[PDB]
RNA sequence: CAGGUGGUUAUAACGUUGGGGAUCCACCUCUUCCCAUCCGAACAGAGAAGUUAAGCCCAACGGUGCCGAUGGUACUGCGCAGUGGGAGAGUAGGACGCCGCCGA
RNA sequence: GACUGGGGUGGUCGCCUCCAAAAGCGUAACGGAGGCUUCUAAAGGUACCCUCAGGCCGAACCGGUCAGAGUGU
């Protein structure tokens, strides 16, 4: 489970996700990847499940990069607790993403293997996804 | 240990009210201050 | 820490308080290893009104008397230019020695300051 | 420079080596006063028996 | 349970009071500030709490010098 | 006088040792000042005794050194224009255990000679830790070879 | 190692003009470098095939209808964050002197070769 | 002072010479007799000539001080590195002159 | 041939390479007095023994800093992206200052 | 006694600073974080003179590259 080793502040205001991702929207470090098409909070459990899927596929070959990191703490109130009286109990960390942000990247496997593995990873994520490849890629060899 | 201090020896009389730390300055504080009655600078001492 | 920057800091400190106008011009002084230069400056215009130095002036062998002669000369030049009040600028030097003699001689002359 | 703070009796003294005939003169703070200063196995076998 | 927060001090109404180009009488307060966000210049004085005020009557001028340092001055007559 | 007379007479570094031969004696390396600093954390009479020891060794008063956290944790003395350039001359007739003084430089020329025993002093647990700041244009070793003192590995 | 391209002149600037250009399936492009002011023009998404391509096809010969003809190379490309479509192209005009640094594909220790058009100083490409 | 060693200034010669590493009572007596100095003279009472004679007798023979220390260290190092019985006994810290352990150090 | 003192927010700074010297500046020489620090290193004084080595000035250098378009994009006002405003970063490039007064 | 996502329990009640605060000022929550109920006879005034912290080299001292330090709280 990805989460910061230390943090300055325990609580964070629930911000707002606004437009498209202007950084991290281009395939760097790899040849194939998947971009989000929605705005959402991605949890560490979802990230780990998707990474496990994409690594169980492709066998032992290739390399996989995860490009987002959960560093936003969230809280939950709890059953029987009324509104008010401060923040609730901490319940982990999330990464907020907007459409265009690349979540997963792979390199070192053929086109079909990459496409299938990234499909498998995308099926465990809470956002609809687009599969992308680097534009200077050669389809053969 | 910080307290009110009164400076005196005017001429009515001339008084100045200041503060001091008595533990730091056990001895009596004496300074030259302007005297309104005599219109000159005279030595005032803590009472 | 070069002596140039050491004097530049003191020059900035002195100029923080002293500035010259057409009335009460700045009297700035440069020392050097020999001779001594005095200048009368109107700072709002960036224009020098009077000057004096010991480059063509030589009477004794000792810098204190040479500085006194320069002070007398600059007092004369200022009174001829129509200057009676000034403000002295140390120009980064300690007010003691040759500059002290120059200022004292300028006091013996005109330049009521 | 500061008069009095610096140690006094800074006379000129001579260092003389008693076993090297060397004389030096300095101003060590201690007509110069004189201070005297002072300044294998096979072979063994062949030697024993041969 | 309970919250350990809930405190806040009163606002001090800091900021620029007379902007560049306006006319200021003598003694008018120009800036309320903590420290020297703006430094005094010609015909401008600075108080104990770094309040900038006019020493004359004229037009307020804001200027920027080296290190983007901001100066407030008064142009008179 | 001191060794300054002989040094000015010879001045062989510009020609005999060569280098910096710009017809300028102002390029010849010279020894700026010699600084002796003992230093000790025992404080409090240790400093009041070490100041006397340094003063006796040097011929000039040694002010205590602050430790900045506010105590006199060291004693030091700086000598110039009269340290045999008689300090170097007095140090020349000395010995302690054996020979083999180190030849470590400082990147600009500084014989920072660390001596454990203070019994090698003809006048006098301690230390010496003497240093020689010199204006070597500061050659690391080429102009730092103007040392007349003992040195290991020749 | 020589692409051919033609450009419709562009004189309207702003978000409105760029949107109007892109609605009819074309790309705003600028060309600068060397002496002379820059040239603004419009190319077509079909016309650009040096972008979705394996090699570094230097020497794009551009004929701009309102201007002359130049030999340039790809300098900067802007993509849409979501659709990955091409939204703007900037070309650097290469001259005889003033060598231009670019990226040249690597085969296994090989390259594609840059000696003409561009002078020298090729950095790398896909140095994995 | 004598060989780089400061002697007890208030002791007789035949005792104060034993304070040098490499000279005992017998060597001190022999050195004084060969140099021609009476053995019952305090160190402070030695003439300059007598001190020179004693130093010159100490030289040319009687390996003392740092020379003897280096010689002994070299001998011990050679004995240890030859890997003999006495070498391993010295390396392990046990008696090597025939003494029996299990009862005394 | 160099010095002093100012305006202009480093396009002005830093740096590397090379060259100065009748006097101008500086390094440099010595502490009797003024004055100062454990130390004439700094500060202060005394007049000319030698140096252009260093400071300083000049010239070349686009090296580190600094500045910086056009086009596009982000964002945004109008209660509709129809009609207006429009970055930041980056890329072309620029830049080894520009104007005064005094003295020689 | 009051506030209070019913009341009670728990917490809080005056002042200071940051964020919430939407690029003037102002602006709420039992929203998120911390402090105060003093201190200094110099830690006040002025003239003069200085410049921290960090990394490296040598062995508190030397050397030259460099706003991090301090400003009682
Ligand atoms: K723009
Ligand atoms: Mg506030
Ligand atoms: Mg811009
Ligand atoms: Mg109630
Ligand atoms: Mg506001
Ligand atoms: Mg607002
Ligand atoms: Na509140
Ligand atoms: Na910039
Ligand atoms: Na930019």
């Amino acid at each position: 489970m990805l989460q910061p080793k230390k943090t300055k502040f325990r609580r964070q205001q629930k911000g707002r996700m606004k437009g498209f991702a202007q950084r991290g929207n281009q395939l760097s470090f790899g040849s194939f990847g998947i971009k989000s098409l929605q705005s959402k909070w991605i949890t560490g459990r979802q990230i780990e499940a998707a990474r496990i899927a994409v690594t169980r596929y492709m066998q032992r070959q290739g390399q996989v990069w995860v490009r987002i990191f959960p560093d936003k703490p969230i809280t939950k109130k709890g059953e029987g607790v009324r509104m008010g009286k401060g923040k609730g109990a901490p319940e982990g960390f999330v990464a907020p993403i907007t459409p265009g942000r690349i979540i997963f990247e792979v390199e070192g496997v053929p086109y079909e293997i990459a496409k299938e593995a990234l499909r498998l990873a995308a099926q465990k994520l809470p956002v609809t996804t687009k599969f992308v490849v680097r534009h200077d890629y050669d389809i053969q060899n | 240990l910080e307290c009110t201090e009164h400076k005196e020896s005017g001429m009515g009389i001339s008084r100045y009210i200041t503060t001091k730390n008595r533990k730091n300055t056990t001895q009596r504080l004496e300074l030259k201050k302007y005297n309104p009655i005599l219109r000159r600078m005279t030595l005032h001492k803590e009472i | 820490v070069t002596k140039e920057q050491r004097r530049q800091k003191i020059k900035a400190r002195v100029r923080g308080k002293i500035s010259g106008t057409q009335e009460k011009p700045r009297l700035t002084v440069f020392r050097s290893n020999k001779q001594i230069y005095a200048q009368l400056i109107d700072d709002i215009a960036g224009r020098t009104l009077a000057s004096a130095s010991s480059l063509k002036l030589e009477m004794t062998g000792s810098k204190k008397e040479i500085a006194a002669k320069v002070g007398d000369e600059i007092a004369k030049a200022a009174t001829e230019a129509g200057i009676s009040t000034v403000v002295f600028d140390r120009n980064g030097y300690l007010f003691h020695g040759r500059i002290k003699e120059l200022a004292d001689a300028a006091r013996k002359g005109g330049l009521k300051f | 420079m500061k008069k009095g703070i610096h140690p006094e009796n800074y006379r000129p003294v001579v260092f003389k080596d008693m076993s090297n005939e060397d004389i030096f003169i300095t101003r060590s703070t201690m007509t110069y006063p004189l201070i005297k200063v002072e300044i294998g196995r096979v072979d063994k076998f062949m030697s024993r028996y041969g | 349970g309970s919250s350990k927060n809930g405190r806040e001090s009163e606002s001090k109404r800091l900021g620029v009071k007379v902007y560049g180009g306006e006319m200021a009488k003598a003694g008018n307060i120009l800036v309320r500030q903590r420290g020297t966000v703006h430094h005094p210049g010609e015909n401008v004085g600075i108080g104990k709490d770094h309040t900038l005020y006019a020493l004359k009557s004229g037009v307020v001028v804001f200027t920027r010098k080296k290190n983007d340092r901001s100066y407030v001055s008064i142009k008179t007559e | 006088t001191a060794n300054l007379k002989k040094d000015y007479q010879e001045r062989i570094v510009p020609a005999l040792m060569k280098q910096f031969g710009y017809t300028s004696v102002m390029q010849v390396p010279v020894l700026k000042k010699i600084v002796i600093n003992q230093g000790l954390g025992m404080a409090k009479k240790i400093i009041d005794v070490a100041v006397s020891e340094l003063t006796a060794i040097t011929g000039q008063k040694a002010v205590p050194t602050v430790s900045k956290k506010k105590m006199p944790i060291g004693v030091m003395v700086t000598l110039r224009r009269e340290q045999m350039y008689r300090l170097v001359r007095i140090a020349l007739p000395r010995i302690r255990d054996f020979k083999g003084i180190e030849s470590k430089l400082d990147g600009r020329g500084n014989y920072t000679l660390g001596i454990n025993e203070q019994i090698i002093f003809p006048e006098i647990i301690l230390g010496m830790n003497i240093t020689f700041v010199t204006s070597a244009d500061e050659e690391g070793y080429a102009l730092l070879k103007e040392f007349g003192l003992p040195f290991k590995n020749a | 190692k020589t692409f051919q391209l033609t450009g419709t002149p562009r004189a309207e600037f702003g978000k409105k003009a760029a949107k109007a250009i892109r609605k009819e399936d074309q790309i705003p492009a600028v060309l600068y470098g060397g002496k002379g002011e820059g040239v603004n023009f419009i190319v077509s998404q079909d016309a650009v095939r040096n972008l979705i391509y394996s090699p570094e096809i230097f020497l794009v010969e551009l004929t701009v209808e309102g201007s002359g003809s130049y030999k340039a190379i790809l300098k900067e490309i802007q993509f849409h964050p979501v659709t990955d479509r091409i939204i703007h192209i900037d070309f650097l005009q290469v001259t005889d002197e003033k060598p231009v640094v670019m990226e040249v594909p690597v085969v296994l220790g090989h390259a594609e070769g840059v000696k003409a058009g561009g002078k020298l100083s090729l950095e790398m490409r896909k140095l994995k | 002072r004598i060989v780089g060693v400061d002697l007890p200034q208030n002791k007789r010669g035949f005792i104060a010479l034993t304070y040098i590493y490499g000279i005992g009572r017998s060597s001190a007596i022999t050195i004084l007799d060969k140099a021609g100095v009476d053995r019952d003279i305090k160190v402070k009472d030695w003439s300059d000539d007598q001190a020179a004679a004693i130093r010159d007798v100490i030289g040319a023979g009687y390996k003392v001080e740092g020379d003897l220390r280096s010689e002994v260290q070299l001998n011990i190092k050679r004995l240890m590195d030859i890997g003999c019985y006495r070498g391993i006994r010295h390396r392990i810290g046990l008696p090597l002159r025939g003494q029996s352990t299990k009862n005394n150090a």
